[PDB]
RNA sequence: UGGAGGUGAUUUAAAUGCCAAA
RNA sequence: GGUCGGGUCGAGCCUAGGCUCCGUGAGGGGGGAGAAGUCGUAACAAGGUAGCCGUAGGGGAACCUACGGCUCGAUCACCUCCU
RNA sequence: AUUCCGGUUGAUCCUGCCGGAGGCCACUGCUAUGGGGGUCCGACUAAGCCAUGCGAGUCAAGGGGGCGUCCCUUCUGGGACGCCACCGGCGGACGGCUCAGUAACACGUCGGUAACCUACCCUCGGGAGGGGGAUAACCCCGGGAAACUGGGGCUAAUCCCCCAUAGGCCUGGGGUACUGGAAGGUCCCCAGGCCGAAAGGGAGCCGUAAGGCUCCGCCCGAGGAUGGGCCGGCGGCCGAUUAGGUAGUUGGUGGGGUAACGGCCCACCAAGCCGAAGAUCGGUACGGGCCGUGAGAGCGGGAGCCCGGAGAUGGACACUGAGACACGGGUCCAGGCCCUACGGGGCGCAGCAGGCGCGAAACCUCCGCAAUGCGGGAAACCGCGACGGGGGGACCCCCAGUGCCGUGCCUCUGGCACGGCUUUUCCGGAGUGUAAAAAGCUCCGGGAAUAAGGGCUGGGCAAGGCCGGUGGCAGCCGCCGCGGUAAUACCGGCGGCCCGAGUGGUGGCCACUAUUAUUGGGCCUAAAGCGGCCGUAGCCGGGCCCGUAAGUCCCUGGCGAAAUCCCACGGCUCAACCGUGGG
């Protein structure tokens, strides 16, 4: 499916022959594309070593901070923009660095989503 | 080890600190993990019957185990794969016989006859130090064992210095500091099994280890590791050495 | 290596000598091809029959080559019929299935 | 790579007709009785070894050469091939003579257990001879100094009796 | 005594190698 | 677990084009051995027109001729330069 | 042994190549008495195809059942004992086989992970509270040619699921307790969230009972150990009759994904990256420790034993688990093959033996878990074509035999005739040996009895100027050369020489060879100085003074596994072989 083994262009940009078959730990899993719901969705992988990641799917809440350092639970409206994709702000796709909208004003994300099942931001002021 | 981790071990391929016949046989005991790492250890198997020669096959020797005639530390163990390493004691009550185990003046493991007084202290080196929930302090040993000691005397105690432990109670009775004029032991390297005192400490950039100076009776220096020098007295031995 | 004979043949000697060598044409198993085995000995061509298989060899010249007054020949006969020509020539041994 | 091959412990001629070669080799083995050459040779190549020890040694200099050269010096005069006073140069004058008078069979015969080699050589290979209490059947066994008095009869041998009609023949010798 | 160069000339036609050595 | 929809990855299969390998193959070309069926005598002596290199033309075949070059060219007479 | 000898002429001296003479490996002709030791025997062509048997199990001290024998009473039963399958746990990812692919961070070596995972094992610090549920086994009925498989009833657990607490992870604000060369690390205090444990189970005694006292166990946290993942610098093939290559390509910014860093993968912004010191492409190959040869400098190979890599008919892809995209587990395509009642269902020995095919080219369808180890078990133990023991084989190395003595005769080396002796080896027994056998070793009885071949014979090169055949015919000949009716050279007889349980033929590598030349070759006439000159990179570069310390030299720490090599001593009769030390 997914493979992270290595590049099969050598820097001078010749090509390399592949030269054994593709090991189980070497492959991805498919991206997690955060939305904005009415209700908070999220499952349970079981990774390498017997391990979990707990992967959210769609998010209804937020949490942010001040510089005071208190944090409160509200709910999102919306995403104003987000820089990693062009058009991930038209989808409703939350990632970290994301720039959103609760009802407490306009937030900044500052965790990941698909790897610890929670939104954390800062509040812009 | 294509897809997991490996199970056997031959006898052209075993450390090279044990007394064994490589060509005799195929295979040879690979040893448990536990205390001591590979290089430092020998399992218990051929201490009950190569060294000492309680029993002249391995069927014999682990029905003799299981009994537990045997103490390592002061505690009993029954299975056959257990590492025995540096500085342990091992004790058979029913003969009334006790050892240390020791590196050899080219690297090998042998048994040193000591007193039945002295079989109840082991020394340790003090290998790391770390911080632990509830604020104590956790004292990791050269042989993998931990203590704990309170936030209080957290200035008695730094690496490289070696505690005296009572077994198998595991009380602290004794500290000793590393410092110009300790007594040391070498364990690993080319000068291994030379004693002495510590006349000089230098250190480098980057992460390089640490070098110690070390004069012997006769007044010869010589270098060698500071991990590789195992502190066993102020001025002089604490415990017997060949 | 093994093959198959395919016909008998005469090869003259170059000057100054003078007879005729009598060899053989076989065809290899193992591809095919078509290469000429001399036959030593005095008399040894009336142990040969057409379709007959033979064990050859090189015949051991300069280089890995010819010999003698015979170049164009590279190798010679050992067996036949799984007999050892030697033997056949001096006795000791009879030719088998006739 | 590849693993070990055991190799032969003897040496053959670089040309193998040689008149004064031939004719130097076969006055040994006429008088010392060999079965075949290769045994000559292996006798020689012992003796050019020891020679080859000599001459790294001499040329050599530090702390490992000097035990090697008093552990070749202590190995020499103790098979009997050296007094007990040489010195390292001595072992470059050594002959093949002086090995051939080192085997079991010349010794049998050069203290008048026998007759004749030959006869050494079949007391020998039939169990007769015992050296130092121990049966050897080896004629080519190269006898040390130490053990050289202790040669005898075996004594469970018919010929450890002498009243026996052959060993009254080898004493009227 | 022995050497190295230069310029002139230089009167018809005249091919082949068997047998044997073997 | 079945059915439908959407997205993405994908061995294989078909068509077209371009390079490349193996087997045959009408016809053409020199090369190497053999021993003589044939026509001449070009190279070796001044070899009977000194031999040879470069370029060009001609001829059954070795070969011949023209311009520039070399000595790895024989004989006589004269001249020049040396030891 | 740091080496030469034959060949160009009527005769001579050179250059130069061919042949002889040595070692090792594979196939092969003829011929063979014995023992011991060892890492030898379908690697080269076909990583081609495979009939049959075996190559991975174990736990009754986790749990309910079935059957049998006994003791107490027994209507009924309860015990004890022994077998059997089933549920459940751990293992089956190691070990074993082969070298197709791969010119690459695959391998060797020094370092790094402060950028990561780890069931079994060791030490220390804590915990084990409250509920719920199904089903195999068993009974009733079955379907299908078989491979397989349906419905209903009933039951237990160290089986499965909930609630609580402990605990884990993310982000924001403070404090400075630890290690370290250096903190996106560890520790303490607030705040918002998400995830979220456990079997006080089993066995035995003292217990009237109550309850102890041992043995094996379950869960969480910190560290270690064991086994790995990933990264860097340096080192090791051939081709220019392959000169330009690359476009996720090279770097940046923002993310995703992963156990974890990373163009590993996306969105956007730039034009970078490699190359005559050989890129790109093509050829051939698993890498190393090592092995063969040589006085050395070198040249050639890298099947067997150890360490690392890769594969399971070819090409793709997943489930379970600590660990696999899994040789004796699963799915699809391709291509073979097998059984069917014709509807369907199965199988790839590059595991041990064994068969077919391909070839010049390679063994028994054997015995044992007694030793060495691994998995399971509290333990006694059970299993293991790993490993150990034998069977077949001119695989390698070591030690022996095929008689000895005395007196005579001969052609006097050698043979013959008399008289005597021994038993390694051979034949028949006893003991020991071995898991059981067989070999081997110690004794006893008989008896010289049971045991020599292969090549060569003109020169090189040791050995006949003898006899009989053939007659440029037949034949020999590594090379030079013999044979044309008086052959030391062909065929045979009789002699002789070399090596000897071996000795010859064919192919390959090293030496020969200073015919690849750093040590250490040549270029007027023998192969070879560009038709001539100018100049870029590279290589080679004048004298003195001061500084530096990269090259270079000396001393000293940490490394370069074991096996293999050399030496002394010790154990098998000595040796080959093996052990303890020094290199
Ligand atoms: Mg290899
Ligand atoms: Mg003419
Ligand atoms: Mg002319
Ligand atoms: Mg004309
Ligand atoms: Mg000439
Ligand atoms: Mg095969
Ligand atoms: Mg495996
Ligand atoms: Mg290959
Ligand atoms: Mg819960
Ligand atoms: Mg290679
Ligand atoms: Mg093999
Ligand atoms: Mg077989
Ligand atoms: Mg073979
Ligand atoms: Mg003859
Ligand atoms: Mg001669
Ligand atoms: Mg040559
Ligand atoms: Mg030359
Ligand atoms: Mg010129
Ligand atoms: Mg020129
Ligand atoms: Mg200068
Ligand atoms: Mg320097
Ligand atoms: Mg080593
Ligand atoms: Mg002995
Ligand atoms: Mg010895
Ligand atoms: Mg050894």
């Amino acid at each position: 499916a997914i493979w992270q083994g290595r590049s099969l262009r050598k820097p001078s940009g010749g090509r390399i022959v592949l030269a054994r078959k593709k090991r189980k730990r070497e492959l991805g899993r498919e991206p997690s594309n955060t939305r904005v719901a009415e209700q908070d969705k999220r499952k349970i992988i079981r990774t390498y070593g017997g391990n979990k990641k707990v992967r959210l799917t769609a998010a209804a809440y937020a949490n942010v901070f001040d510089k005071s350092g208190k944090g409160r639970k509200v709910r999102i409206i919306r995403v104003i923009e987000n820089p990693a994709n062009r058009q991930f702000a038209r989808r409703n796709i939350i990632t970290k660095g994301a720039i959103i909208e609760t009802e407490i004003g306009k937030a900044k994300v500052t965790s990941r989503p698909g790897q610890d099942g929670v939104v954390n931001a800062i509040l812009l002021e | 080890a294509r897809k997991g981790p490996k199970r056997h071990l031959k006898r052209l391929a075993a450390p090279t600190s044990w007394y064994i016949e490589r060509k005799a046989y195929k295979w040879a005991v690979r040893p448990r993990p536990g205390p001591h790492n590979m290089r430092t250890s020998i399992p218990l198997l051929y201490i009950v019957r190569d060294y000492l020669g309680y029993a002249k096959t391995a069927r014999e020797a682990r029905k003799i185990l299981n009994e537990g005639k045997f103490l390592v530390d002061g505690r009993v163990r029954k299975d056959y794969k257990f590492p025995v390493g540096i500085m342990d004691v091992v004790s058979i009550p029913e003969t009334g016989e006790h050892y240390r185990v020791l590196p050899n003046r080219i690297g090998k493991l042998i048994l040193h006859p000591i007193s039945e007084e002295e079989a109840n202290i082991k020394p340790l080196r003090i290998r790391n130090k770390r911080m632990v929930k509830g604020a104590k302090i956790q004292l990791n040993f050269h042989d993998g064992t931990n203590h704990l000691i309170p936030l209080s005397e957290k200035d008695n105690y730094f690496t490289s210095y070696t505690v005296l432990m009572k077994v198998p109670e595991r009380e602290i009775l004794e500290v000793l500091p590393f410092e110009k004029g300790a007594y040391v032991f070498v364990t690993q390297g080319k000068n291994v099994a030379r004693k002495g005192r510590i006349v000089e400490i230098k250190k480098f950039p980057m992460g390089w280890p640490d070098v110690v100076t070390i004069e012997d009776e006769e007044g010869e220096l010589f270098d060698t590791l500071k991990e590789y020098a195992f502190v066993v007295g102020r001025d002089k031995p604490r415990i017997s050495l060949p | 290596a093994r093959g198959i004979v395919l016909e008998k043949i005469a090869v003259e000697a170059k000057q100054p000598n003078s007879g005729m060598r009598k060899a053989v044409r076989v065809q290899l198993i193992k591809n095919g091809k078509v290469v000429t085995a001399f036959c030593p000995g005095d008399g040894a061509i009336k142990f040969i029959d057409e379709h007959d298989e033979v064990i050859i060899e090189g015949i051991g010249g300069p280089k890995g080559g010819s010999m003698g007054d015979i170049p164009g020949i590279r190798y010679k006969v050992v067996k036949v019929n799984r007999v050892s020509l030697k033997e056949l020539v001096k006795g000791r041994k009879e030719k088998p299935r006739r | 790579g590849d693993p070990k091959r055991q190799r032969k412990k003897y040496e053959t001629p670089p040309h193998p007709w040689i008149k004064e070669r031939l004719d130097r080799e076969r006055v040994l083995m006429d008088k010392y009785e060999l079965k075949n050459k290769k045994e000559l040779w292996k006798h020689e190549t012992q003796l050019k070894n020891f020679r080859r020890r000599a001459r790294r040694l001499l040329a050599a200099r530090g702390k490992q050469a000097e035990i090697e050269r008093e552990q070749l010096l202590a190995r020499l005069k103790r098979l009997g091939l050296l007094p007990e006073d040489a010195v390292l140069d001595d072992v470059l004058s050594l002959t093949i003579e002086d090995i051939l008078e080192r085997r079991l069979q010349t010794i049998v015969y050069k203290k008048g257990l026998a007759r004749t080699m030959r006869q050494a050589r079949q007391l020998i290979v039939h169990g007769h001879i015992e050296v130092n209490g121990q049966i050897i059947r080896s004629p080519s066994y190269l006898v040390l100094k130490e053990e050289e008095d202790t040669i005898t009869y075996a004594r469970t041998s018919p010929f450890a009796n002498p009243q026996h009609p052959e060993r009254m023949m080898i004493e009227k010798a």
